[PDB]
């Protein structure tokens, strides 16, 4: 297969950067 | 024949009966675990835990001798436990429709009408579990029974049974009767009415009904009703994805904690199976930052519904 | 009406275990069997019978079984 | 029958009143009465509270005369607040929370006059900057255990979210009385006006801090920075010549230059930035 | 004849009585209706706290008037 | 102008009032025609509870408006 090599890459790119958001907020709340 | 095709394919009572036959003939189980637990019970919580747990093992197997031979031990339970116990019978005879009304009528003490009204109040609930979708005439029967409005225990059990047995139909009469049952503003009727209404109004996104039911929730003294309707106002809204956004943008704006809690269930149920980026983003964000622990629970609780098509993802977060 | 028909597993019996406790690789099955959804793809179709599955087998649920 | 879900709601005003009254009588066990309403069989609200006059025994107190409360309970209704009484409270300073062998007796008649009654207890000296130590209790009849039953038939998880302290459990607790969970009734308006605490006059923001003492403070701090910098490099040289396990002990007796230094840099920068910004704002906003 | 009493819970109580009834007889009737120990209960009317030996007659009470009942209170 | 008071009993009573009328006076009329004393009620109006120091106009109530009424039992 060759089309999935594009779709899965798009999906991981989507899923990553949402990982960034909670960690970014969590470090803020933690010191609070 | 094309005439009987309607029943063969659209009734599908044949399929229900066939599943029943499969489960009854191929019943494999071993009660020895239950007996091993039987002496460990020392309190009402454990007692009810056992009497619910065993029913899971016997789904539709119509097997209940474990109750008959432990009847006097079971008589140790009291109050709401009895409501639960008779309710569990409906699980043991799930399906089994052809005689069901008579079957429970064999044990329903309807002529006695015990001062321990639970003994009947749960029976209607059991009758709902049997007819989880094949309500039909049973629906109207339960509706007629609610016209007695005898006492709020039976009112609770009846609203549960009818709401389950008529789910998703959007039958107008049940919507009417549940409306008038909610407006009583009573702390044990109104939440059960709310739930049953959510059941029968399933997925309708019915705008006027929503505007109706949010009104009482905006202003009531009794928390129980809010703690019930928080589910119903999500359940009516299933799957419409962005069409529901206007509701969401209101609920997450509320200051009352119970409605903020409900917003989570609503955004969960709106986006089931699809990991929409804004849904995950907001649902995860609110868990990190809300002040009330119950909504912080329900927030992360909601993720499973919106992820379940891709199990390999969840451990990453 | 239902017909009496048989199948078998292609695999070690332990995979389809239903022990209820206190080597072949061809264990047969009757008309309805407790089949783990993960292992539907490893049952022997009823190729020895006169009857044939009209629905593509290795799938769940009810099938009409064509006599041939 | 009773249950494991009943919930007590208290207003802010009752809280501040109880704290002040309990803290004033600090060596002894003061008394008071609280009023509200049973909105339903699952929840009870307390809206306001008023003190009571006592003659104090060394151990405890007794309400001196009932004419006082007989007056009060109608004196105020001329100004609304028609609520009936629902419970009482007393404070244990630093002991903990429990019902004594006579507090129970007093609660007996409160319950005999109305079966829904409640008792409340507070700790005004152990409560600090949060976690104010408050609790609520009600008696149970020994009849039920003679049958072998237990009170509070249970249908829900939400009663079991907390554990009693060992000190509370040495005293009677479950073998005589049971606790009820509490939460705080609030509204936005009072919050919106309470947070004004320690707000200050606008003019305070535009003052120039006496340019003659400022330089004196600055070049006072610089001197100890001198005397510390000359002591830093010794502790830099000794960085590794000894076992690190005892290095913690090397701190304990004798202040270290590194940590003790940088707070001076913090002070100097924090002062000298704002002192300079304010002068610019002034030299623009006026003429 | 009959008389009323009320208390700080909003409860009211009604007693069949006669003017010859003593205050201690009243307290006895109250305990018979509700079980309260006669020493924890206290009675007030006309701004005056009651005493045992006097009677409804000498208290100048009249039909269906409402007394106030109040409770003893101590810590310990 | 007309309003309707649906009691918990299901009985709906016709009340004639005006926007200048006050909730205390509607309670008065209620005690008049149904005997029930004025502290034994709560007025729900399918929403927030009514308050007695307020005029009918304050609630924007209009001709033929309908309301439901619940008892206020206290103590026991």
């Amino acid at each position: 297969d060759l089309y999935s090599r594009y779709k899965k890459l798009q999906q991981e790119l989507e899923f990553l950067e949402v990982q960034e958001e909670y960690i970014k907020d969590e470090q803020k709340n933690l010191k609070k | 024949d094309q005439t009987l095709k309607m029943i063969k394919i659209l009734s599908g009572e044949m399929a229900i009966e066939l599943h029943l036959q499969f489960l009854i003939r191929n019943n494999n189980t071993d009660l020895m675990i239950l007996k091993n637990t039987k002496d460990a019970v020392r309190n009402s919580v454990c007692h009810t835990a056992t009497v619910i747990a065993n029913s899971f093992m016997h789904c539709g197997t119509t097997s209940d001798q474990f109750l008959r031979d432990n009847l006097e031990w079971l008589a140790r339970a009291t109050n709401w436990a009895k409501f639960t116990a008779t309710a569990s019978l409906g699980v043991i005879h799930k399906g089994h429709e052809k005689e069901a009304l008579q079957l429970m009528a064999t044990y329903l003490p309807k002529d006695t009408s015990p001062g321990s009204a639970y003994q009947e109040g749960g029976g209607l609930y059991a009758l709902g579990l049997i007819h989880a979708n094949h309500g039909g005439d049973i629906i109207d029967y339960l509706l007629n029974q609610l016209k007695n409005a005898s006492n709020d225990i039976v009112r609770h059990g009846g609203s549960l049974g009818l709401g389950l047995a008529a789910m998703g139909t959007a039958r107008q009469d049940v919507y009417d009767l549940l409306k008038t049952n909610l407006y009583q503003d009573d702390a044990v009727t109104g939440e059960a009415a709310g739930l049953a209404l959510g059941l029968v109004m399933l997925g309708s996104k019915n705008a006027q009904a929503i505007e109706d039911m949010v009104g009482y929730a905006q202003e009531t003294q009794h928390e129980k009703i809010l703690r019930g309707l928080a589910v119903g106002i999500a359940l009516v809204m299933y799957g419409r994805m962005e069409e529901a956004d206007a509701l969401i943008e209101s609920l997450c704006r509320d200051k009352d904690p119970i409605l903020r809690r409900s917003g989570m269930y609503t955004v969960a149920m709106a986006y089931c199976g699809s990991g929409n980026n804004k849904a995950i983003r907001r649902l995860l964000h609110v868990a990190v930052s809300d002040v009330n622990d119950d909504v912080r629970r329900a927030a992360v609780e909601s993720l499973g519904f919106i992820l379940f098509r891709t199990p390999e993802q969840c451990p990453s977060v | 009406k239902m017909p009496k028909v048989q199948y078998k597993s292609n695999c070690k019996p332990s995979t389809f275990a239903y022990p209820a406790p206190l080597e072949p690789n061809f264990q047969l099955l009757d008309n309805p069997a407790r089949v783990m959804p993960a292992q539907l793809k490893v049952l022997t179709m009823p190729e020895t019978c006169r009857y044939q599955p009209f629905k593509p087998l290795s799938i769940g649920g009810i099938i009409i079984l064509k006599d041939t | 029958a009773v249950d494991t879900a009943e919930q007590v709601y208290i207003s802010s005003l009752a809280l501040l009143k109880m704290l002040k009254h309990g803290r004033a009588g600090v060596p002894m066990e003061v008394m008071g009465l609280m009023l509200g309403e049973f909105v339903d069989d699952y929840t009870v609200r307390v809206i306001d509270v008023f003190a009571m006059p006592q003659s104090g025994t060394g151990v405890s107190v007794e309400a001196v005369d009932p004419v006082f409360q007989a007056k009060m309970l109608d004196m105020l209704k001329q100004t609304g607040r028609p609520e009936m009484v629902v419970g009482w409270y007393h404070s244990h300073p630093g002991f903990g929370c429990w019902l004594s062998g006579v507090d129970i007796n007093t609660q007996q008649s409160f319950e005999a006059l109305s079966e829904r009654a409640v008792a409340v207890v507070v700790d005004p000296i152990q409560s600090v900057k949060g976690k104010v130590v408050i609790d609520a209790f009600r008696l149970i009849n020994a009849n039920m255990m003679v049958l072998g039953h237990e009170p509070r038939q249970t249908t829900s998880n939400l009663g079991h979210l907390n554990k009693p302290s060992i000190q509370a459990l040495i005293h009677g607790l479950n073998r005589h009385y049971y606790s009820i969970t509490i939460n705080y009734r609030k509204n936005e308006l009072e919050q919106k006006m309470l947070l004004n605490l320690h707000k200050k006059s606008w003019m305070e923001g535009l003052t120039l801090q006496d340019y003659s003492e400022h330089c004196k403070h600055n070049e006072s701090v610089v001197k100890e920075m001198l005397e510390l910098a000359k002591n830093y490099n010794k502790a830099v040289e000794e960085e590794d010549k000894m076992t690190p396990e005892q290095l913690a002990i090397k701190n304990v007796g004798k202040q270290d230059p590194k940590r003790h230094l940088e707070e001076h840099v913090d002070v100097l920068m924090t002062s000298n930035i704002v002192q300079c910004l304010a002068a610019m704002l002034d030299t623009v906003v006026f003429k | 004849m009959q008389i009323f009493v009320k208390t700080l819970t909003g409860k009211t109580i009604t007693l069949e009585v006669e003017p010859s009834d003593t205050i201690e007889n009243v307290k006895a009737k109250i305990q018979d209706k509700e079980g309260i120990p006669p020493d924890q209960q206290r009675l007030i009317f006309a701004g005056k706290q009651l005493e045992d030996g006097r009677t409804l007659s000498d208290y100048n009470i009249q039909r269906e008037s409402t007394l106030h009942l109040v409770l003893r209170l101590r810590g310990g």
